[PDB]
């Protein structure tokens, strides 16, 4: 009837480092927080012991996602999913350039939010 | 008079960040007053 | 004669979330502050709305650098362009020893400032 | 009486950082000043 420990979650972290007493009255609510990379996504960000000994939880976080880096000047910034933390954006040039820098930048944890993990490559030449 | 460029992307990242504001005001509320 | 929003820039974000009502007075001055990875290169970190309706700046911001992260005992680390944000450093393993870990690191945000990505490898046996 | 080795490097880094200082001088004073 009651609970074990806690799943880990991969998009959430439990609020309050407790000693996390291995066994927990059925009914227990503890209170999670969105990882970096994530953002809170429902009102309820808890997981719960229910009758079943089991914890139970929606996803309640979703991805940060990354400002538009902006234009490349004499290239394009190609968009191959979305800017969500994860995702990756493809630089190019136009035919009368070199790229120098890199071709690829990833929307990654940086600061308390989100950034680009390299920097707008150059057109140049 | 202006199509919106693919800054929809924008435009969806200030939204759901503006949701998840929403959130902490809704429980934050709601703890207090109970 | 008057301006719309401001393009975004790769090296800068606006200091101040306003409205950012979509059109502005001829002559508005916006301040700008660095985005990680960036360090001040100038005096005047602004955009302004000139007579024509446009905004004009100048790149405030270069990239940060990363500390030289030092020897590799019994190995070699090689510069391949600088230490800038968003550069690559390679590791070699001296005729007798094998790499572990790996071969390169990128100076990358870290903190509030810039640091590198992977630790040094170890050069063994 | 040493040749400074590719620690060129770091001490760009920090003349870099010490101009950017600078500039925050600069219109920190300028400003209220004005």
């Amino acid at each position: 009837s009651n609970c074990g420990p806690p799943p880990t979650l991969s998009f959430a972290a439990p609020m309050d480092i407790t000693l996390t007493e291995t066994r927990f009255k059925t009914g227990t609510t503890l209170k999670y927080t969105c990882l970096p990379g994530y953002v809170r996504s429902h009102s309820t960000q808890t997981l719960t012991c229910n009758s079943d000994g089991e914890w139970v939880y929606n996803t309640f976080c979703i991805y940060k996602r990354c400002r538009h880096p902006g234009e490349l000047r004499n290239g394009q910034v190609e968009i191959k999913t979305d800017l969500s933390f994860g995702s990756q954006i493809e630089f190019s040039c136009s035919e009368g350039f070199f790229l120098i820098g890199s071709t690829t930048s990833r929307c990654e944890v940086q600061d308390r939010g989100v950034g680009w993990s390299h920097p707008l490559p150059q057109c140049e030449i | 008079a202006k199509l919106s460029e693919a800054e929809l992307h924008d435009k969806i990242k200030n939204l759901e960040e503006e949701k998840a504001e929403l959130f902490e005001k809704l429980d934050k509320v709601e703890e207090e007053h109970k």
